[PDB]
């Protein structure tokens, strides 16, 4: 029911695509074996 | 030859409705046909037609 035949409906489309990867270098340092290179400040969720 | 003083056009593509009219007489300055796109052809070879 969702089928669009582009040529039959007199339509065209753009397809946009990209290929990406991400790596985090969790590794040993001079301090020891399993050290994470990122920290976070999380929001204040506690009412006064 | 009776119709002098008209530009005469004959319908020959089967569009005429002889039960409705014998002829139309008009002021041609007052009728306009807008041609937004004249007949264009596309060759289709990968496309899909219909559904289900």
């Amino acid at each position: 029911d969702n089928q669009i035949n582009l040529a039959e409906r007199d339509m065209v489309a753009l397809r946009l695509k990209a290929r990406f990867a991400y790596v985090l270098g969790v590794s040993a340092t001079a301090m020891g074996a399993n050290k994470t290179p990122v920290g976070v400040v999380t929001p204040d969720v506690t009412p006064p | 030859g009776s119709f002098l003083g008209f530009n005469t056009h004959f319908n020959r593509n089967g569009a005429w409705s002889p039960e409705s009219a014998v002829a139309f007489i008009a002021d041609s300055s007052r009728v306009k046909i807008g041609v937004r796109q004249d007949i264009t052809v596309k060759f289709l070879d990968q496309a899909t037609l219909g559904t289900g």
